[PDB]
């Protein structure tokens, strides 16, 4: 249950909730209600960005593992002599 | 060898001094001169102008930090009226 | 160069008295029950 | 970009004497650092152990650039303290987007928002702030012995200036004197260590020193004892600047004496730059073959200091009653963990080192942010406690004693829980980010045979938890000594606020009270994001931990 | 073997020299004018105590090594036992004698068993990938290796338990094993 | 959304509604208590649905949800027989804990309910996680809510109590963490399905055993490491005490099944004579000590120590009977100790304001419903038959005797002293003269609330005492997987 957008949409929603509680300001006054879509919208944007970062990190880590078996192979093959 | 003895004199300034904070500022000046003198003599032995350049930037920086330290002392003394540690 | 109320062991002694931990003797507290007669 | 901003800010600052410009200059410094993040985000599209720059005097790595950005982000967050007034007036009739973006509100703000507070009248404060940043990022990117010395003085001299910039506080000038005097002694040991390297090796280049170290690590006439001994003297000066034991006495005094907002920057930024700099120097000087070199390795000074910091940080914090001295000792114990991870030079420990440094910087930032916010919140409260009245520099350090936090859970329960989460993250309670940081360091130390240090790390952690619990007990177990201000809510003490449109025409007129005076949004939001990162780390750990994994693989890439 | 007295003197000197260092700092940090000869007058006890603990510690471990004819972690803990005991003797409190002996002997023993990296951990100098893989997949082992560590019985009854069980009982009790048939027809 | 994840989500929704309902309605405190109670009821309803679907003879973890989005620290949930009944005990107990404090909090009610609801999610997570690090993360996550519960709602000495339970647990858990990290380093993973498949070397198993056992001994607790229980379980609020005794004591017991029996069987076999010496000592020293305890809740708290020693001896017996008896005794002690704390901390302490046994006498004369349930709970604490306490004690003690007879006999002696301290307390409170002359006001008998949180607890122990098969049927195949040994002619079929 680790969805980047759902989690980070909720994270932004939780940031607004905790913020209003810290200020001891009411959690839901109707004129301020635009903020939860805003906080959750910015939260969703951060997590679409984390999506692309995770994709590039996975590719780079996958590339590193190949280089590591590659290094072990040519060292082991050199020891065959 | 002289440079080493000078570093001890700057070191010994902190050992012998319980109450003179001005001597603490002076002992740093002695240490920094001792280290710069060592670099200068070594630069002469190794025919290296970079040693002289390094020493020039130490003189610049140690002169810059002396001014900051005196300014900090002046802001301190403006409120206290003494540079003496009660001990 | 700093005041006593900020660095002095004296304020620590007030905040943590040695008296807060009762030490006694078999003379006044033989039964180790705090002097309970 | 940091250098253009410093020069440009100075020119604009040079021709003004208006202290009402201070808040604006702080905001421009935030904007300037945002461009610095942009230019360094642009620079990460390459994989290399290092590219020497500018005649070989500087260098760039993926690690260097990541921690430039981190230093910039921490500095933007800290700069908020001097860029926004601590308190605001909020009402439901001025909460819509059409309101904030098309209408204006009017009231006598000066006393309410503390428009003329000392921390809002120092023109040059953001400028000295950027000078320290320049020293920190130059130290990260330093490739030469002379560059090392110049960058460390640049960062150090700025920190002395910041400790004294509140020139009318007797405490601040006293703290500035102490940091400069003991800091100047520390800089001699760095210059002495750098000089001893040059006089023996004949080079100021770190590249050349690593080559000399590498060939000499074989398994006669010029045996290279100088390298470990010089770096030992060189390292001692850097241990002072991170306040590592036994070189830590200055920081509980300096951190308590200087104002809290200044303490926030001074106690955070300097450790990041020195530790990152030390990390590379530990890697390239780490001998492989068990020869006579490894037995005199300078890195034992790091392992001894980690041991001594674990004990001093936790034991001495037990009796602290002033909140800022406790944080200073809490920091010393945490650099004990950081130094253990730096000393074990493993892939695992370097990942642990990288993660621990970032999460502790974020967490320590939260504690200072929460402490400043609690100070700004007590404006509408009064107390008759005789101890609080006898405090010095109450305006610079509103919260000075742990007893001042007594019953803060009844004054602001959710802000008190954010403090408790942060402090529980310091102890290492799962599933908080602080636990996962300590867990990685212990697993890496255990996997490298550091059993004895791992056992002392766990034992000192229980001792350290006692004074952490002691802060929490004051906030939650007792009723508060602070009462709400009667004259702020007395059924007739109401101040006026006007709501006006784009054409400065009246729309409404509302009468307001002290209960309409709230914490400013920048501080509540920053506390709220960081608190939730600490609490919810277990759901968000993949990218953050993968970054360090990749960084260490590049550093270790055979 | 080793010279117990000679090693103790080196032990007494090395950690007594640091006590002499700490004694000079007390004299230097002394407030009233006590002169330079208060190094051994007012703080000579401090330096003397250090020279005693370091002497007691290095004597006994060397002595424990001679008595046991072995070199292992046991000797440092034993060395730390008297080292800890010596410090307690200065306070003149028996619980201080035992407790500081216990503290020192335990830390100094786990330091040698674990081998704290304060001077550097031992480098394996082998393919460290391979050791982990062997430890990772050694999922089935010969039964003999387990039988050496855990033994026979206590619910561990490998095939052939009953035959050797009779032989063991005959050797110890001299009684033949022969359970009686439970069927009258047999 | 797996049923197991539903279990952890419901109490978090209740927290959300509790802390937001004021923005939709000054809201009455009764509302908060009703939201919290219904929240725990629906959590119980879900755990009952799971149990109907649960299969008694499967070696696969059941009701697991595929993640496949692997991260560094992922939460996998799954349930088998050894974990199914601990999950049920947590879901049954917590509603009773909520009702047991309905009237006795009266301040910071929102904080009490949020802490109580959070504790449910964490404790359930402990029994459901399929990873050894995941186990540790939840075993320790409960300390800060526990620390703040005692300090906010505890009795006069709640500061010393909250520190003791926090620091004891952390210090022991830090030694368990060291052992857990060594395991993950060697194996590369702490997931149950692949860590149990591995085989540790004997001396590794030996040092892994000490680290884990030091934590499980602080949490049992064993005698001499039990100061925290004496303080915390007495100074805690009644709901806290019920959760602390009936659920939190069980984590170390359930942890022996997942952390030492499968991976450290050689160490466990070779060190049983040390576990049994500590287990035997705890049975005697605790039993003698609670005979002289004058605080009624501390007497009842001290009984938990003696019984926890008996099922601690059972789990190390390597026998089918001991292991089943250990879970059944840990379950039985959950109901009975919960009732005895309601009797002491809830019924007596609300009427008198004191817990000293010196002030109570002849309560049967004015309170015959309290005495009727108190006696049945004093019988169950004494291991009387037709209570689930006897079936667990007899099976746990049989395994202890068979594995090592000298410890079995000594642990058997608890049949005398449990009876001794349980009946002696019962007489000094319910019998033993006429109503105590210290009471100025007369006392009322059980309220409907007190009657029905006791009738419920005495029903569970009695029905399970007559038909323990309800629980044993779902333990036979899974308990079998943790046994270590082989028979001469059944091993190695061909
Ligand atoms: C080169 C010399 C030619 C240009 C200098 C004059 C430009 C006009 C400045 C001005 O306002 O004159 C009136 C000004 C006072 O007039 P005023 O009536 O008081 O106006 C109200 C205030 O000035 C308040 O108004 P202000 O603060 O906006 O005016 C000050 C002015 C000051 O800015 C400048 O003068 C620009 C200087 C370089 C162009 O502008 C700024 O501060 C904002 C822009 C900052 C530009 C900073 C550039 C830094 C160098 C970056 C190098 C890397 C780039 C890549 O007097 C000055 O000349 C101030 C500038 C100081 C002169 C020395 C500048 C050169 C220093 C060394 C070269 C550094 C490169
Ligand atoms: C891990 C990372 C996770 C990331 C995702 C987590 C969720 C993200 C939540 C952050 C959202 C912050 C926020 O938007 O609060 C709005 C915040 C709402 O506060 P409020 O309680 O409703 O009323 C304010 C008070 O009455 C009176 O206002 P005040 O005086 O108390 O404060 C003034 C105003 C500060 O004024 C600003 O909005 C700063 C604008 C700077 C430029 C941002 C746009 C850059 C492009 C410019 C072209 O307040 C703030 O926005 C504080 C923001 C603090 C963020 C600190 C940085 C992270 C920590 O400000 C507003 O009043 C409305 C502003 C709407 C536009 C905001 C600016 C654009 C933001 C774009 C973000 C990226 C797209
Ligand atoms: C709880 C939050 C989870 C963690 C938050 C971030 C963790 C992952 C961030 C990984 C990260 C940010 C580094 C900043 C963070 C520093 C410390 C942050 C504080 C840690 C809390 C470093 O990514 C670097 O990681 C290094 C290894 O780690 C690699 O080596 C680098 O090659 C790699 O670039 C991503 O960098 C990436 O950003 C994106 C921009 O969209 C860049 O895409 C492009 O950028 C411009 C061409 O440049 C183009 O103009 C633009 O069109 C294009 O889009 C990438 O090119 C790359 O630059
Ligand atoms: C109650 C504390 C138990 C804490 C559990 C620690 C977790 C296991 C570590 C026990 C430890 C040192 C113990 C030293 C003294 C223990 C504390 C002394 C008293 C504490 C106040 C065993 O150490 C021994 O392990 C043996 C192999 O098993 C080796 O043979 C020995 O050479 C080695 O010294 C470490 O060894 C372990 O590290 C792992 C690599 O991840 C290796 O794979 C193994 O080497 C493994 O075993
Ligand atoms: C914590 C994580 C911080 C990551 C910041 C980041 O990566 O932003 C990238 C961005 C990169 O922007 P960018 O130039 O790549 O914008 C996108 C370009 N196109 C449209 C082609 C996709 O860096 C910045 O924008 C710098 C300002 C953000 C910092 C402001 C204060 C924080
Ligand atoms: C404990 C409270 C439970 C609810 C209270 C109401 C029932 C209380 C018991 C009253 C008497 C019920 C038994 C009457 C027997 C008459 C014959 C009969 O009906 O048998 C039908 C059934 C048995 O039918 P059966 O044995 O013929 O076959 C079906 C059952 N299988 C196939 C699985 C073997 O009896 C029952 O279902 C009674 C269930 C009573 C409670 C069951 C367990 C409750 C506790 C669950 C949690 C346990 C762990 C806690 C931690
Ligand atoms: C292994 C850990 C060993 C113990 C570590 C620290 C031991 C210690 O120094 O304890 C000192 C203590 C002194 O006790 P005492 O002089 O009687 O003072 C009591 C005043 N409350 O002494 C003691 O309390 C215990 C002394 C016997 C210890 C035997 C082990
Ligand atoms: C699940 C769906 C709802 C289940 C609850 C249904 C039972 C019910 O009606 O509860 C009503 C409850 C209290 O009743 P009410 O009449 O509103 O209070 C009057 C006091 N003067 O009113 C309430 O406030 C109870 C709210 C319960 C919310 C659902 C349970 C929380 C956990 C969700 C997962
Ligand atoms: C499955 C993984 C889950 C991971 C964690 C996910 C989140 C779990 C919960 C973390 C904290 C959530 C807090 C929820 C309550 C927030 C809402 C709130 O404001 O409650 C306010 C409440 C009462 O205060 P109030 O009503 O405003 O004042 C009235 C005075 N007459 O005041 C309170 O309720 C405060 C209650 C006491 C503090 C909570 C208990 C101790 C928590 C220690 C925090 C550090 C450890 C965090 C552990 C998280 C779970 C492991």
């Amino acid at each position: 249950m680790v969805n980047r957008i759902l989690f980070w949409t909720g994270f932004g929603l939780a940031v607004r909730f905790w913020q209003l509680g810290i200020e001891m300001r009411p959690f839901f006054n109707r004129k301020s209600l635009w903020a939860y879509p805003l906080f959750g919208g910015v939260g969703a944007s951060f997590g679409y960005w984390l999506q692309s970062i995770d994709e590039k990190q996975t590719k780079m880590l996958e590339e590193r593992k190949q280089a590591i078996l590659e290094k072990r192979a040519r060292r082991a093959q050199r020891q065959a002599e | 060898n002289i440079t080493l003895i000078l570093f001890l004199i700057g070191i010994l300034g902190f050992v012998l001094n319980r109450k003179n904070i001005i001597l603490m500022l002076i002992s740093i000046e002695i240490m920094l001169l001792s280290i710069t003198f060592l670099i200068l003599l070594s630069s002469l032995n190794m025919d290296d102008i970079i040693g002289q350049t390094y020493a020039i930037y130490i003189i610049v920086v140690a002169g810059a930090e002396s001014a900051i330290g005196l300014g900090i002392l002046v802001a301190f003394y403006r409120l206290r009226g003494s540079i003496a540690i009660e001990y | 160069f700093l005041p006593e109320a900020m660095v002095g062991r004296s304020k620590i002694d007030e905040k943590y008295p040695d008296s807060d931990y009762p030490t006694l003797t078999d003379k006044e507290d033989p039964d180790m029950n705090g002097g309970y007669i | 970009m940091i250098m253009i901003s410093i020069l440009s800010l100075l020119l604009s600052t040079s021709v003004t004497l208006r202290r009402d410009m201070s808040i604006l200059f702080n905001r421009i410094s935030i904007i300037a650092l945002a461009y610095c993040i942009l230019h360094d985000t642009m620079s990460l599209s390459f994989i290399s152990k290092g590219i020497g720059l500018h005649g070989g005097l500087l260098h760039i790595t993926n690690l260097t650039q990541i921690f430039h950005i981190f230093i910039f982000i921490i500095s933007i967050l800290i700069l908020q303290l001097t860029s926004f007034y601590p308190r605001k007036v909020w009402i439901p009739e001025y909460s819509s987007l059409k309101d904030i973006f098309f209408n204006k509100i009017l009231y006598y703000r000066t006393k309410i928002i503390n428009k003329m507070g000392e921390h809002m009248k120092i023109i040059e404060y953001p400028l000295i702030l950027l000078f320290v940043i320049s020293g920190a990022v130059f130290l990260i990117s330093t490739n030469d012995l002379v560059s090392i010395f110049l960058s460390i003085e640049l960062q150090s001299y700025g920190l002395y200036l910041l400790s004294t910039i509140y020139r009318n506080s007797e405490l601040s000038t006293t703290g500035g004197l102490i940091y400069f005097l003991l800091g100047g002694l520390s800089s001699c040991f760095i210059l002495l260590g750098t000089s001893l390297l040059y006089v023996n090796s004949g080079t100021t280049s770190l590249d050349g020193l690593y080559i000399l170290n590498s060939i000499s690590d074989v398994n006669s006439w010029y045996k290279p004892y100088y390298l470990n001994f010089s770096l030992l003297i060189f390292s001692i000066g850097f241990l002072f600047k991170v306040s590592a034991a036994p070189f830590h006495f200055w920081s509980p005094d300096v951190y308590d004496a200087i104002p809290t907002i200044v303490t926030t920057f001074v106690a955070i930024i300097a450790k990041i730059s020195i530790f990152i700099f030390l990390l590379e120097l530990v890697y390239y000087t780490n001998s492989n073959a068990n020869s006579y070199l490894s037995e005199f390795s300078w890195t034992y000074a790091l392992l001894i200091s980690s041991l001594l910091s674990l004990i001093i940080g936790t034991v001495v914090g037990l009796t602290q009653f002033r909140i800022k001295r406790l944080l200073a000792y809490s920091t010393i114990s945490h650099v004990g963990f950081i130094l253990l991870a730096l000393s074990v030079s493993s892939i695992e420990s370097t990942q642990a080192f990288i993660f621990y440094l970032i999460q502790y910087s974020i967490s320590n930032l939260n504690a200072f942010f929460i402490l400043i916010t609690i100070g700004f919140s007590l404006y509408g409260y009064v107390t008759n406690n005789k101890e609080y009245k006898s405090l010095l520099d109450k305006n610079n350090s509103p919260i000075q004693l742990i007893s001042q936090l007594k019953g803060y859970f009844y004054i602001n329960p959710l802000l008190s829980l954010s403090l408790a989460i942060t402090i529980f993250s310091f102890v290492g309670v799962p599933p908080l980010v602080g636990f996962f940081a300590k867990q990685m360091v212990l697993s890496a130390a255990l996997d490298n045979g550091y059993i004895f240090l791992s056992l002392i790390a766990i034992i000192t952690s229980v001792i350290g938890a006692v004074y952490y619990l002691n802060v929490i007990k004051e906030i939650f177990f007792y009723s508060p000594e602070h009462e709400v201000n009667p004259v702020l809510n007395e059924s007739d003490s109401n101040f006026s606020l006007r709501i006006l449109n784009e054409k400065n025409v009246l729309i409404r007129s509302v009468l307001l009270k002290g209960r309409n005076i709230f914490i400013s949004s920048p501080f509540s939001i920053t506390i709220s994001i960081i608190t939730n990162v600490i609490l919810l780390f277990i759901f968000m750990n993949k990218e953050w931990l993968s970054m360090g994994t990749i960084l260490v693989q590049i550093l270790f890439s055979a | 073997p080793k010279d117990a007295v000679h090693l103790g003197l080196k032990g007494a000197a090395v950690v007594g020299g640091i006590g002499l260092l700490f004694a000079a700092v007390r004299t230097s940090l002394a407030r009233k004018n006590v002169g330079p000869w208060a190094i051994f007058t007012r703080n000579g006890k401090l330096a003397a105590t250090f020279a005693a603990v370091g002497g007691a510690y290095d004597f006994t471990r060397a002595a424990a090594a001679n008595l046991r004819e072995k070199e292992d972690w046991v000797n440092n803990g034993i060395g730390g036992l008297f080292a800890g005991a010596t410090m307690g003797l200065t306070t003149g409190r028996i619980p201080r004698v035992l407790g500081f002996a216990a503290l020192t002997g335990v830390v100094l023993a786990t330091a040698e068993y674990a081998g704290s990296g304060l001077r550097g951990v031992f480098k394996r100098d082998v393919d460290e990938y391979e050791r982990k893989e062997f430890l990772r997949k050694n999922r089935r082992r010969p039964i003999e290796e387990t039988l050496a560590e855990i033994g026979e019985g206590r619910g561990i009854k490998p095939p052939g338990y009953y035959e050797r069980r009779a032989q063991r009982l005959k050797e110890k009790y001299g009684v033949d094993i022969n359970p009686v048939c439970a069927d009258p027809d047999q | 959304m797996s049923l197991l994840y539903v279990l952890l989500i419901i109490p978090i929704i209740g927290i959300f509604l509790i802390s937001t309902i004021d923005s939709f309605y000054f809201f009455n405190v009764s509302y908060y208590k009703k939201i919290a109670l219904i929240t725990t009821i629906l959590n119980l309803i879900v755990s009952l649905i799971i149990y109907i679907l649960f299969d008694f003879s499967n070696n696969q973890f059941q009701f697991i949800q595929e993640n496949l989005d692997l991260s560094f620290y992922d939460i996998y949930l799954g349930v088998d027989g050894v974990s199914i009944y601990f999950v049920l005990l947590t879901t049954i107990i917590m509603p009773i804990a909520l009702v047991s404090n309905w009237n006795s909090i009266t301040n910071n009610i929102k904080s009490y309910l949020i802490i109580m609801l959070l504790l449910e999610t964490l404790l359930l997570a402990v029994f459901l996680v399929l990873d050894v690090l995941l186990f540790y993360i939840f075993f320790e996550s409960i300390l800060p809510p526990l620390f703040i519960l005692i300090g906010l709602f505890g009795s006069s000495n709640k500061v010393r109590a909250s520190f003791y339970i926090f620091l004891y647990t952390l210090l022991g858990s830090l030694f368990l963490l060291l052992s857990i990290l060594t395991m993950s380093s060697i194996v590369g993973t702490t997931y149950f399905d692949v860590l149990l498949k591995s085989s540790f070397e004997y001396t590794t198993q030996l040092f892994l055993f000490f680290g884990i056992f030091i934590a499980f001994a602080v949490k049992t607790p064993v005698w001499g490491l039990n100061s925290w229980l004496l303080r915390a379980h007495v100074e805690s609020p009644l709901g806290g005490s019920i959760v602390l005794a009936a659920i939190v004591l069980k984590l170390s017991l359930y942890g022996v099944f997942r952390l030492i029996l499968p991976i450290l069987p050689q160490a466990s076999l070779n060190l049983t004579y040390i576990v049994y010496a500590i287990g035997a000592i705890t049975v005697l020293y605790a039993s003698f000590s609670t005979l002289r305890t004058v605080d009624v809740k501390e007497l009842i708290a001290y009984s938990s120590v003696a019984h926890a020693a008996i099922y601690l001896m059972g789990v190390f017996s390597n026998t089918i009977q001991g292991l089943e008896g250990a879970i059944l005794l840990g379950l039985a002690h959950g109901f009975v100790s919960s009732g005895l704390f309601i009797c002491a901390g809830g019924i007596l302490y609300d009427r008198t304001g004191t817990r000293l046994i010196y002030f109570f006498r002849g309560l049967t004369q004015i309170m015959p419903l309290f005495s009727l349930f108190f006696f049945i709970l004093c019988l169950g604490n004494a291991g009387t038959p037709l209570t689930l306490n006897f079936v667990g004690e007899f099976m746990s003690l049989y395994g202890t005797l068979e594995r090592l007879p000298i410890a079995g006999m000594l642990a058997s002696t608890s049949i005398i002293f449990s009876a001794a301290y349980s009946i002696y307390m019962y007489n000094r409170i319910a019998f033993g003269g006429s109503v105590s002359l210290y009471f100025i006001d007369c006392f009322r008998d059980l309220t409907k609330r007190e009657f029905f949180i006791l009738f419920t607890l005495v029903s569970f122990t009695v029905i399970l005492g007559i038909y323990p098969s309800f629980v044993l049927d779902g333990l036979h195949y899974n308990i079998s997987s943790v046994v270590y040994g082989i028979e001469p002619n059944a091993s190695y079929l061909t």
